[PDB]
């Protein structure tokens, strides 16, 4: 499963 | 249906969202029966964002809607870009895990 960042610092 | 209408509202706050998304495998109903669909869930919370202040937001729930608009269909790419043009008033609906 790949992922990726809803706002993140 | 009996999912949970979180909301990540910001109102004038530096804490970021704090959160990751990524593809899955939902279970939905058909004519033909039970399918396995492609889904969004949520990865991770980071400590300190907002998600994880709500404490309703959890680790492998699935993305449902975001600000009203159904994700099935769309690519994480889509639903990622619907989440951060949102990202002030950030509404998601979800399906917990458990």
């Amino acid at each position: 499963h790949r992922e990726m960042a809803v706002d993140c610092p | 249906e009996t999912h949970r209408r979180v909301r990540l509202l910001k109102h004038g706050s530096d804490k970021p969202l704090g959160f990751y998304i990524r593809d899955g495998t939902s279970v939905r109903v058909t004519a033909s029966g039970l399918e396995k669909q492609p889904g969004i869930f949520i990865s991770r919370l980071v400590p300190g964002g907002l998600a994880e202040s709500t404490g309703l937001l959890a680790v492998n729930d699935e993305v449902i809607e975001v600000n009203g608009i159904e994700v099935a269909g769309k690519t994480l790419d889509q639903v990622t870009d619907m989440m951060v043009a949102n990202s002030s008033n950030l509404i998601i609906t979800v399906k917990p895990a458990n």
